RNA sequence: UAGUAGCAGCGAAGAGGGGUGAGAAGCCCCUCCGCCGGAAAGGACCAGGGUUUCCUGGCAACUUCAAUAGGCCAGGAGUUAGCCGGUCCUAAGGCGGGGCCUAAUAGGCACCCGCCGAAAGGGAAACGGGUUAAUAUUCCCGUGCCGCGGGGGUAGGUUCUGCGGCAACGCAGGCCCCGUCCCCGACGCCUCGGGAUAGGGCGGGCGGGACUGCCGUCCCGCUUAACCGUCGAAGGCCGGGGAGUGCCGUAAUGGCGAGAACCGGCCGAAGGCGGGAAUAGCCGGGGGUUUCCCCGGUCCGCCCGACUCCUGGGGCCCGUGAAAAGGGGACGGGGAACGAGCCCCCGCGCCCGUACCGAGAACCGACGCAGGUGCUCCUGGGUGAGAAGCCCAAGGCGGCUCGGGUGACCCCGGGCCAGGGAACUCGGCAAAUUGGCCCCGUAACUUCGGGAGAAGGGGUGCCUGCGGUCUUGGGGUAUACCCCCGGGACCGCAGGUCGCAGUGGCAAGGGGGACCUGACUGUUUAACAAAAACAUAGGUCCCCGCGAGCCCGUAAGGGUGUGUACGGGGGCUGAAUCCUGGCCACUGGCGGUACGUGAACCCCGGGUACAACCGGGCGAAGCGCCGCUGAAGGCCGGGGGUAACUGACCCUCUUAAGGUAGCCAAAUGCCUUGCCGGGUAAGUUCCGGCGUGCAUGAAUGGAUCAACGAGGUCCCCACUGUCCCGGCCCGGGGCCCGGCGAACCCACCUCCAGGUGCACAGUCCUGGGACCCCCGACGGGGCGAGAAGUCCCUAUGGAGCUUCACAGCAGCCUGUCGUUGCGGGUCCGCUUACCCGCCGCAAGGCGGGGACAGCGGCAGGCGGGCUGUUCGGCUGGGGCGGCACA
RNA sequence: GUGAAGCGGGGCGAAAGCCCCGUGGAGGCCCGAAGGGGUUCUGAUGUGCAAAUCGUUCCCAUGACCUGGGGCUAGGGGCAAA
RNA sequence: GUGGGCUGGAAUGCCCCGCCGUAGAGGGUGAUAGCCCCGUAGGCGAAACCGCCCGUGGCGGAGUCCCGGGGUCCCGGAGUACCUCGGCUUAGUUUUGCCGGGGGAACGCGCCGGCCACUGGCCGGCAAGGCUAAGCACGUCCCGAGUCCGAUAGCGCACUAGUACCGUGAGGGAAAGCUGAAAAGAACCCCGGAAGGGGGGUGAAAAGAGCCUGAAACCGGGCGGCUACAGUGGGGCAGGCCCGAA
RNA sequence: UAGGCAAAGCCGCCCGGUGGAUGGCUCGGCUCGGGCGCCGAAGAAGGGCGUGGCAAGCUGCGAUAAGCCCGGGGUAGCCGCAGGCAGGCUUAGAACCCGGGAUCCCCGAAUGGGGCUUCCUGCCGGGGCCGAAUAGGCCCCGGCGCCCCGUAAGGGGCGGGAACGCGGGGAAAGGAAACAUCUUAGUACCCGCAGGAAGGGAAGCCAACAGGGACCCCCUGAGUAGGGGCGACCGAAAGGGGGAUA
């Protein structure tokens, strides 16, 4: 037809969706776990970005966090206010203390943790308003926010960390990593195609698209979306 | 029948009949051995090669049987002694 | 290939059975529903007026 | 095929039932006006979508 | 047309005798010949087909010929299950109801509930022999198993608990009901050790068969199901022991006070063996007669050994290789006086499938079709690296459903060819060469891995002996070594000897140098393009902190997301290495103080007994304006003169700047066979240089070739029928005979020359010729046939794509009306509205935001994302031009 | 067939340290059957065996590999290493 | 009327002679029939089921009915009327109806309409609740008619046609009528392996089940003309051979 | 020289073979006019399967299966299309026609639950069978859809039907000699909902100072007013005459 790949992904098909059966479970916080729990298993999980703990509390409830880096198999950690800021507790925002590492953070109570979570991220908790109840922590981009100071964290930095600095040396290799994850693979450059099918595709010399804005309306909106700038001089803006 | 036989589901047995013909049998393959909750590993006394399900199995005279090992066993109640 | 090679795939596949209430060769195995009468899909039959 | 629904196979046994030119008292009752049956057929050239 | 084409090609084929019969090359039987034999071919079987299966009879029609034959026609018959499958479970997923959405439904689905979803996944339990024309784990005989239920005996119990062992753990381990937990179910790929079995072989024995020129060899049978019991390799574990001058090892990694050596013990495969069971089956020898009875044998000692079965060790993953039913155990609560997982005995197991093909004739392709589906799964001996090829078993076939004669040309496929050796030709196209294994040896360059089988050279048969390294059993003091005996594997040495030729058939790389190009493996236009195109790892930029960004839906809502910046989405570049220059003028994007402009709403004035109506004010985004941005789309000239082409000078124009590093007559250079070298006797191609380069140049990627290449190109050696130049031969078409028996094309049908004519005549004119008929061949003509020309133009004909065309519509942004409530002084606060997430079946609770947001209406902006259209005419054909268009 | 990491021995040094051999079994590695694909002859055929075939010559052949059954995506829409 | 004769296989035809007719609409019967038969004009008819009309019958209500006066008190239909914006529609045009967004009445002393709005007069009415027979559309079906077609026509189908069949499917879809009055459907003999052929029969006629008639193209045979030294078809004239019954 | 005298071949007539035209025929079609008009949970229409002594298709019927019972008409033949071979039924009144009943497999709104095979399967109650048994198992029959009304008992909707009717959503091709407003056209088509008809119907009317008097349908007003790139083209109403009358 004429609808773009970016237009044809929305619609959920099978190329494009998660096989998320290939998983446990979500790695989440339960909405109430207190108490000390037992580190009873450390597991693979396809598709995702760090290794991940089962945690099997002393009244029964087992859950799925990421494992910070140094846990083991065996471990003991602590759960709610009292429990103390070491590595794999899972401490409230407003308890754990300033310049403290911490990951798989809560921006609201019980979402079950949404900021640092793939391997060899974590939050830096950088300042506590308790008049407002909230925690200003910054996240891996940098970007500094509040969060609920009731909500929780684990202490410690995410299990995994230089996953991505050796290469994914053969296209095989990103297929079969691909096949865990939700990336359609492989992907075509837009001015490989006919014009039809891409608004960079067509003439004898194919050429890309300068950026559109950002009202631009879906089909149209691809290439740079709005951007601010472009390239090295943007960075240095940027910088 | 000759799909479920061309999967390797099934052991492929030769066998000679006192016909004097030789055939294939196609036969199950053993079911796993129970193994210890904490460890994995196959409890003895409980590791013989079983071929179906619903044959009763006599667990070791030990507290929690074919359940947990003797080490786990042994290491839980000190624990719970002293504890 | 796709004339007379392709023509010896046809040979063991089926998209419809015979659909029990109208007994044509239009009940949609998959789809779950007749293809002439709607059977599965819709409890009144389906006739429509562009058709003679 | 070896194995079969009974639904198909009732309406092949249908099939072969009918499967039959018409008997020759019926040609002589009619005076060789009635000679063939619509429900004959051969196996391999008229195929029914059972 | 025409009794013409075809009934050849794809590596099988028939012949003699007899019988039946009207009729026999073709049907039936024997003999001979041949083909397959990890299979266009033997065994099994899925889907699909659906009676094609079996028997009897037949030849009007069907089978590319025949027919007494048949998948054909007519008549009749055939498919037997507790244990083989479905049935059960869940997967990816789907359907229904309730609900929510919708103008509405037969439309949608996040929610709740139920169900469906595998004849290859998980998963109860059957095997051997015999029998029919046709079913055979289904029928019969024999021997068993599973589930459910019952009876008797027993161990056990009867307030309470089973017994033994240091322990691993062992042993009949009472009964009923309920709960919970755990485990099995339940899992990849690669690699190497060990153990078996199926199968195969060797020597001897018995029995039977094959051959008769010589020898006496060769072949066949000698089998053992499920089920019961017992044993148990690796591995794991228990007790003793208490080790560092270490000690113990493997195919390999290796192990030990975090407990080794060593001793004893426990759990524990395939499979073995006994029972089953020789009474079966088989080989041989007899008797009877409708398949029954009798007799003998069914053995001894070794060897190989799987792709089948079992087991353990090691390694890899930015890849981690399903779920549930069902089952087992344990831990607890409750109940009775009885009572088992042990032994004996009794009873029940419904429903559907079950024939046959499973394909060079049973499926699909109009066909009894060289295709496709399915070679999907399995298969003995020799040679051999081999599941290669060649030959032969078991088993099957001569039905890729025409036969005979002839031995012209010509065509298709194959063989050889003296001297020369690419002179052929666009081009070494095609063909030829090489070819296995062992030994020697191996360059530039390189990303240090490679290049590499580089290149180059030598050996290769058979026979007679002499040895070695292991392996597998048995016997010797004898577990390794040692000696003897039987079997197996591989390696070597000496001598002799034949040929033209010893990887003798089969099988089986030609090699080297250089340029361009794409890093590589991979993908692509099913049916004219396999590529330099796409992808790729790597690089880089942008939107995004999640109530995000992007996308889908009318909406309810959904995907990314069981996710969270080491992440999702969107562009460009395209391995690595050295690098990636100047420019924000334009086209975009984004940010902004002020100012102009800027729609609806609202406010003010006039008007109107009220309005319509008119004027003004306020004025959002946006535009104007100001900045940032080139790994955004991309651009990169000069004018000159001066001056020893200018190192240097002033600049100016300039759409902003004026092409840097590099590279080049390039797959980019018109001129142009550029100029200079090399190569050839002769070189428009090619290579190395030169460069004011029509019109090279930096992630629009520049330079760049190590490796890789069914890429494009040039050269060298070898090789050769490519060619000088043509010849001979082989199989099939061919020709002739018998049988079957079309099509294309066809106004009628045409000897030649020179004219004429809608300008290229069979038919007209003037001439020249021809006895008529038939066969073969060819392809000059019949502007030969096929196809209402795709090339060109016209039409006030289309379609798709583009945008700076004419319009329009979604989408996004912005203002406004409503939702919008309560206080306090346009501003602050509040929560109940509303929204967001958590818990909860629901009821409702918690937290955050908050009259904002979101949502509906209206209004403005951006808006080829999408819809509809228009892109005139004349014309020495159309187009550019011109207006000869008034 | 090649032979990565890892691991043993031998030779040579005062040492730091080099060389030789073996073991080991990595790889979108190499040659090559099945299998998948579709390059040349611009071969045969081209009223065909066939509305895309056949021969020959070829490319991949441990993986981004080939293949069966079940499932999802539907028309201005799907799917697309394009 | 089945009367007499003729023809004929068989008459309904022909010649002669009778009759009915409220019936001469039409069909069948061995050829053309008012009187042979079915029918037609006309008349009679249902145990059962169904429909319509008429008479009669049983019951209920709070006087709700009719006439006369009094009244000036009470009731009398809302997001409606109306205004504004957007849209669809309409002849509806500064003026049709409606839907959506926003605003939004009065009450009988009132409200609505009278082709732009308002004012006054005059005229006509009482919206925003519900029903209603008859008279009118259609054709699966039933009956009748026809300057309709007549087996390539007429419906796709005169017939074992929505059939065989085609496509995965939505869907698509043919060809195909006729013996004779009566089977009297061909006995019997010879040949043939058989289909079948000859002879011989039935029939008015082979009309022979491959069945009324039976054209042309086409093919075979007979006949007439030409036919191997002469280039074709059409016309006119002359001639050769052949036919020239009506 | 010519004839006897002829090859292959050509022309014309006759006969034959093929073929199925022509003509004649008609239990078929088509048009028009009139009537009549709903069926379904008491399980419909539609489909599958089956059903005949020899029976393949059509027709009919439904395991009681070209059929069973009762009544009326119809008397002597009958066993459909369909002309064969048998055997039967019927005068104790058949066949046949009309009215009323019985039977009425599986699927189908399909309705216990499923349905990738028109078949499979669950729970409850009753019954039967195997069995030593009262266990266990198997089989038969009945009930078990959703949403509603109702106190309950009980009741309603669902699907179908050639066309016609009502409400909603709603194009383009073509025309305008291009094309967008427009038209085509509120059409084709889709969704929903009824009846034998539907819808409409009883003045907040029309008129114009004279008066009509619910509604629908027909003739007219009339291609008039009016709408409209005022182009193509579109297009009333009041009034009058009728059907009918509430
Ligand atoms: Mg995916
Ligand atoms: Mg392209
Ligand atoms: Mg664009
Ligand atoms: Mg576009
Ligand atoms: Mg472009
Ligand atoms: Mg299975
Ligand atoms: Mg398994
Ligand atoms: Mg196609
Ligand atoms: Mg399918
Ligand atoms: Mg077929
Ligand atoms: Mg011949
Ligand atoms: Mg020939
Ligand atoms: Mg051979
Ligand atoms: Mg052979
Ligand atoms: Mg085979
Ligand atoms: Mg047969
Ligand atoms: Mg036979
Ligand atoms: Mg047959
Ligand atoms: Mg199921
Ligand atoms: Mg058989
Ligand atoms: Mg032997
Ligand atoms: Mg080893
Ligand atoms: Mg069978
Ligand atoms: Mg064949
Ligand atoms: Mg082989
Ligand atoms: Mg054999
Ligand atoms: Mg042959
Ligand atoms: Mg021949
Ligand atoms: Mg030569
Ligand atoms: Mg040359
Ligand atoms: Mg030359
Ligand atoms: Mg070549
Ligand atoms: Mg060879
Ligand atoms: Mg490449
Ligand atoms: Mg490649
Ligand atoms: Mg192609
Ligand atoms: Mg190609
Ligand atoms: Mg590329
Ligand atoms: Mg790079
Ligand atoms: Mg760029
Ligand atoms: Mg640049
Ligand atoms: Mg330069
Ligand atoms: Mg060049
Ligand atoms: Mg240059
Ligand atoms: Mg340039
Ligand atoms: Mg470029
Ligand atoms: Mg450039
Ligand atoms: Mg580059
Ligand atoms: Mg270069
Ligand atoms: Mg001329
Ligand atoms: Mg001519
Ligand atoms: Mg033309
Ligand atoms: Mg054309
Ligand atoms: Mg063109
Ligand atoms: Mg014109
Ligand atoms: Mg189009
Ligand atoms: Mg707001
Ligand atoms: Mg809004
Ligand atoms: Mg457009
Ligand atoms: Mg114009
Ligand atoms: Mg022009
Ligand atoms: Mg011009
Ligand atoms: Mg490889
Ligand atoms: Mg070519
Ligand atoms: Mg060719
Ligand atoms: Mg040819
Ligand atoms: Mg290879
Ligand atoms: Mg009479
Ligand atoms: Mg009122
Ligand atoms: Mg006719
Ligand atoms: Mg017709
Ligand atoms: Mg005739
Ligand atoms: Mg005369
Ligand atoms: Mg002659
Ligand atoms: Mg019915
Ligand atoms: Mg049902
Ligand atoms: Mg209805
Ligand atoms: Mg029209
Ligand atoms: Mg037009
Ligand atoms: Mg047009
Ligand atoms: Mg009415
Ligand atoms: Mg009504
Ligand atoms: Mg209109
Ligand atoms: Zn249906």
């Amino acid at each position: 037809g004429k609808r773009i790949l970016v237009q044809r992904r929305g619609r959920g098909g099978s190329q494009f969706r998660s096989p998320s059966w290939k998983r446990d479970g979500p790695v989440r916080y339960p909405p109430n776990i207190s108490g000390r729990g037992i580190v009873v298993e450390i597991l693979h999980e396809p598709g995702l970005n760090a290794p991940v703990a089962k945690i099997r509390m002393e009244n029964g409830v087992e859950f799925f966090n990421y494992a910070a880096e140094g846990l083991y198999v065996g471990q003991v950690i602590q759960v709610g206010p009292d429990a103390p800021p070491a590595v794999g507790n899972v401490l409230p925002l407003g308890k754990i203390p300033e310049g403290t590492m911490v990951f798989n953070v809560e921006k609201r109570f019980g979402d079950g943790g949404k900021f640092a979570r793939s391997g060899g991220t974590y939050a830096l908790v950088i300042g506590q308003r308790p008049e407002e109840n909230k925690t200003i922590v910054r996240l891996p981009s940098g970007r500094v926010i509040e969060v609920d100071a009731r909500g929780r964290a684990t202490i410690g930095i995410v299990a995994g960390g230089g996953r991505v600095e050796k290469p994914f040396v053969k296209a095989g290799k990103k297929y079969h990593r691909a096949r865990a994850k939700s990336w359609k693979y492989p992907t075509v450059r837009g001015k490989a195609m006919s014009p039809y099918a891409h608004p960079h595709g067509g003439g004898s010399h194919q050429k890309g698209g300068t950026p559109v804005p950002k009202t631009a309306p879906p089909g149209q909106k691809v290439g740079f979306i709005g951007s601010r700038c472009t390239g090295r001089g943007c960075v240095r803006a940027r910088a | 029948p000759r799909p479920a036989y061309r999967s390797r589901s099934l052991r492929r047995v030769k066998v000679k009949t006192p016909g004097g013909r030789t055939v294939v049998h196609y036969e199950k393959r053993a079911k796993g051995v129970p193994k210890c909750a904490v460890t994995g590993q196959p409890l003895g006394g409980m590791n013989s090669k079983v071929y179906r399900f619903g044959i009763s199995t006599r667990a070791p005279s030990r507290p929690y049987g074919g359940v947990v090992s003797h080490k786990v066993l042994a290491r839980a109640i000190r624990y719970a002694v002293r504890r | 290939m796709k004339g007379t090679p392709s023509m010896g795939k046809h040979n063991k596949g089926k998209t419809h059975i015979r659909c029990p209430r109208c007994g044509r060769h239009s009940y949609n195995v998959t789809k779950k529903y007749c293809a002439s009468c709607g059977w599965g899909r819709s409890k009144r039959w389906r006739r429509y007026n562009w058709a003679k | 095929a070896r194995n079969k629904p009974l639904g198909k196979k009732l309406r092949l046994a249908a099939a072969l039932n009918s499967n039959r030119n018409p008997p020759l008292w019926v040609i002589a009752k009619t005076k060789r006006r009635v000679t063939r049956s619509p429900a004959r057929r051969h196996w391999r050239r008229q195929k029914l979508k059972a």
